[PDB]
């Protein structure tokens, strides 16, 4: 008749059944791990190169039928049921057997070619992290706004924009080599810090993207529309974001003087035991804690528009905070500073994970504890340790109960959670 | 208790399958999480507030200082109070900051102090009391300073006091600085 | 800087002692508020308790009406009721 | 305890799949399971 | 273990002593420090033990102390400061 009577309606009818050798082993394991980590790309390359060999061998005068001449080994499959070509198989037999460390380098180069889209962002971030300037800031932010927020590609023309921008930047710095520091990288010193490496990696990515086959205001309305569709990859990366946040917290705990008005490498335990309570430590902890609470709220509520707005606010706020007021108040801009750049790198890892989560979307299966996946002794011990720390279990439970969809009261939710923990 | 709960539920039945009254859910959850956050952050935030604008200045109202040789009698003893206690002005703070500029630790420590917190004690050079001493003990002092085959100390004690009416726990603080005179050194001969 | 006279009894506890004395106690209390709730389900989730309340009221009535034997039998019945959970379910079922 | 764990996992799944009535029925089943020890023994028996 | 070898010696570095009559003024006051603080030698410990031999409690108590724990304070007989006193108060002292 009502909700309460449904709660209190149970009966028995519901329960009715119906040395050198070790080094060789380690390098072999490393090569095996790399091969397993890029197996799909290896198969892609193998099928593509077999098809290319078929296409080039037939090139007597002209290849006239695009399907027909290739159809000697319906047009939409990803498998391998082809013939055998002796030179090919002898080539990979030669590559496989007679090699100790050449195969390791081959696997590494195959991996870096297989990705070709992560090391570009890594090099851009490193170049901006080693040369802080308003010239080198627009590229990382528009990577965090275009490149990681275009779903069914890395992007369409963002790459050409990157080439054109590094073009113009290196030309301008070369001309100026004949407050500018914050304005740009025009100083009478080493000017091409990482521009050459970034350009080479970018063009290598362009070459790979071309060879393996791809391209190279209402527009923004369409862009924001495509961020709201159905049935994307549907994979959640949240525990990694939490781990990155914990790493940032640890960095702040150990290194917090570098954000103060004058770094002195003072200890935190001494200051708290001496009753000093430094301001910067407090403000970083409050900001980080609020960020994690908001992130958990967004993840539990399972919304993408809110998460995208939070990301676009957070990335611009973090970028504005550095390169700016933060090195303005203390004259250790970026290169001289040691831990600020590491903290920034961790925060870029967090931003990348958040953008990946936004693009992929949220999988239906959530609310499971990120420890209750396999029942090992390590999992049991670490979960008990997790439940031992004060205020974490109650806070997590209340946050879950508030921000997921359910018809239960808080006491019933706690009953269910306790039952689940004991049964686990 | 169970019957009271059951009848209270009966008086206000809830439709089957209804998600929840959002207002009460958000109210209770927000209050609980706010209370948890407040309990977690109470000591840090509260003390950082005390160290901030809300803290009351504790300006010492009396400083005493004594110089004593061995254990004979205080050679020098003097006090000081508000006519001779000079609170730092902003200008003097500027010179103090400029003096220690090439040292970061000093700048941080000074930065942790508001202008109206650092005071200068102008101690009169001359003693504030006669050096009472028995002539036999003075002769023993002179003999120890000439032929004493052992060290003799020189304590320079200072002893503050503050006002407890404004707020505080302990009224008096103090600390001695101790030298050490090696025998047959120039200092002992010169004192003699 | 020193704490104002009103908040002095807070300043007495050192920040670390302010955590241990107050924060950890509150944490222990809130943890114990929901520590073992599953165990006390059998006696805390009865659908209808009118019969048990009537039994207790009859015990109280016979206690003063002087029919002491009836009190002994009712107490034995109540003890058995709380001794077997199946009879507890049977009595706590909701009638028409 | 595989059956009880499966029941809890179904509760968690239906909590997010929006079939709220199924959550209410599963919670009632779990409460009854923890209310009678005999059904607890029956469900905690080991199968083939 | 603390009472044993691991214990650290606590040797006083200053002893003061005053003799005062009524409440008028300290008649005698004197201090003493390391030039006049004589730590016991093993020999002096032997004489100290031999002096109290016919008493068991004294021997036990002394036995509870390591040679490098008992010190002698050589206080100068003469005062270390003039006997400041107001003549009216001196006359009152004599009358009392
Ligand atoms: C100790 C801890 C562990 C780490 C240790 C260090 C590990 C370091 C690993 C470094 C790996 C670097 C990998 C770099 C890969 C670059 C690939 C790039 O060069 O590709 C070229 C193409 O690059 C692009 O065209 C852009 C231009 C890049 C120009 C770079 C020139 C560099 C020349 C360096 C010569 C060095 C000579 C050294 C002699 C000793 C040619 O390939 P392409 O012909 O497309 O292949 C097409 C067919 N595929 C797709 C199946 C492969
Ligand atoms: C401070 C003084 C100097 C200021 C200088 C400012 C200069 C601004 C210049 C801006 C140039 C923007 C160029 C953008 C190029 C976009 C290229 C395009 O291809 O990208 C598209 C995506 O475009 C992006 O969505 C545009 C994002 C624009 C965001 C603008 C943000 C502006 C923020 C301003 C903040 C200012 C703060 C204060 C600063 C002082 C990809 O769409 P696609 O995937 O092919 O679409 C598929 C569907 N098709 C097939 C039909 C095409
Ligand atoms: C000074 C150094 C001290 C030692 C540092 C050691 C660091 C070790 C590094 C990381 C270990 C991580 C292991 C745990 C990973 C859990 C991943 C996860 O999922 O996290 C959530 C985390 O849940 C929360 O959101 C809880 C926290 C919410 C409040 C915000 C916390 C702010 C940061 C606090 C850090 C701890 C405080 C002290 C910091 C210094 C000491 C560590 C819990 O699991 P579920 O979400 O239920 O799983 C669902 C997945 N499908």
């Amino acid at each position: 008749l009502d909700h309460a009577t449904v709660i209190h309606s149970g009966d028995y009818f519901l329960f009715e059944s119906d040395l050198w050798v070790l080094g060789q082993a380690t390098v072999d394991g490393l090569t095996r791990w790399l091969r397993a980590f890029t197996k799909h790309h290896r198969t892609m390359s193998d099928v593509l190169c077999a098809e290319r060999y078929l296409l080039t061998q037939e090139l007597l005068r002209v290849g006239e039928v695009r399907r027909g001449v290739l159809d000697q080994l319906a047009s939409e499959l990803l498998l391998d049921r082809r013939l055998h070509i002796p030179e090919l198989e002898e080539a990979e037999r030669f590559e496989a057997q007679q090699g100790r460390t050449l195969r390791l380098l081959r696997a590494g180069y195959q991996c870096v070619a297989a990705h070709s889209e992560l090391l570009c962002y890594f090099i851009i971030i490193l170049n901006h992290m080693v040369t802080a300037s308003a010239a080198s800031l627009v590229l990382p932010v528009l990577v965090f706004l275009w490149a990681m927020l275009t779903i069914p590609r890395p992007s369409k023309r963002f790459w050409m924009t990157a080439i054109v921008f590094t073009e113009v930047m290196v030309v301008t710095k070369y001309l100026f080599q004949f407050p500018p520091r914050i304005l740009g990288l025009e100083k009478t010193d080493s000017y091409i810090k990482y521009d050459l490496v970034q350009l080479m990696a970018l063009f290598f990515h362009r070459s790979q993207l071309l060879c393996y086959g791809l391209w190279d205001q209402p527009l923004q309305r369409f862009f924001h529309d495509i961020l709201h569709t159905k049935y994307r990859a549907a994979t959640d990366v949240y525990a990694l974001m939490f781990l990155a946040d914990i790493v940032d917290i640890i960095i702040i705990i150990f290194g917090f003087w570098a954000f103060g008005k004058h770094s002195a490498a003072t200890d935190i335990a001494s200051s708290l035991s001496d009753d000093q309570v430094p301001q910067a430590f407090l403000f970083m902890l409050l900001v980080q804690f609020g960020t994690m609470v908001i992130d958990r709220a967004l993840y539990l509520r399972k919304t993408v528009l809110g998460k995208l707005a939070f990301q676009v606010v957070l990335v611009v706020a973090i970028h504005i905070w550095m390169f700016f007021i933060l090195p303005a108040v203390t004259e250790r801009m970026f290169s001289q500073n040691a831990v600020a750049q590491l903290w920034y790198f961790v925060k870029c890892i967090y931003f990348a994970l958040s953008a990946y989560q936004i693009r992929c979307g949220y999988p239906t299966r959530i609310l499971g504890n990120f420890l209750t996946k396999k029942y090992n002794h390590l999992n049991l011990f670490l979960f008990q340790g997790f439940r031992l720390v004060p205020f974490l279990v109650e806070l997590r439970a209340v946050m879950d109960w508030v921000w997921t969809d359910t018809t239960l009261s808080l006491s019933n939710w706690m009953c269910v959670e306790d039952i689940y923990a004991n049964i686990f | 208790i169970i019957k009271c709960s059951r009848e209270t539920e009966k008086k206000y039945p809830q439709p089957k399958g209804q998600k929840k009254k959002k207002i009460v859910k958000y109210g209770m959850g927000g209050l609980i999480i706010l209370f948890l956050i407040a309990i977690i952050w109470f000591p840090l935030l509260f003390m950082s507030l005390i160290r901030s604008v809300v803290g009351v200045v504790n300006q010492p109202i009396d400083v005493t200082v004594t110089l004593k040789l061995g254990g004979y009698e205080p050679l020098f003893t003097m006090s000081a109070q508000q006519p001779s206690i000079v609170p730092f002005t902003p200008q003097a703070y500027e010179e103090l900051s400029q003096q220690f500029d090439p040292y970061p630790l000093a700048m941080q420590f000074i930065s942790q102090y508001s202008p109206e917190d650092i005071v200068t004690a102008q101690i009169e050079g001359s003693s504030g009391a006669l050096w009472r001493i028995s002539p036999p003990s003075r002769a023993q002092m002179k003999q120890e300073l000439y032929n004493g085959t052992a060290d003799i100390t020189l304590r320079f004690t200072w002893n503050f006091q503050r006002d407890l009416a404004k707020g505080g726990t302990v009224e008096y603080t103090n600390e001695k600085h101790t030298l050490e005179l090696a025998p047959n050194s120039t200092a002992r001969r010169q004192l003699a | 800087k020193v704490s104002p006279p009103s908040l002095g009894f807070l300043a007495g506890y050192g920040i670390v002692g302010l955590y241990v004395e107050i924060v950890l106690v509150v944490g222990k209390f809130v943890r114990g508020f929901f520590s073992e709730i599953s165990h006390s389900i059998m006696f805390e989730e009865l659908p209808c308790v009118d019969r048990i309340l009537k039994l207790c009221q009859d015990i109280f009535l016979v206690r003063e009406t002087r029919e002491l034997e009836l009190e002994e039998e009712l107490y034995a019945k109540l003890i058995f009721l709380y001794r077997s959970p199946e009879t507890m379910i049977k009595w706590t079922r909701e009638r028409e």
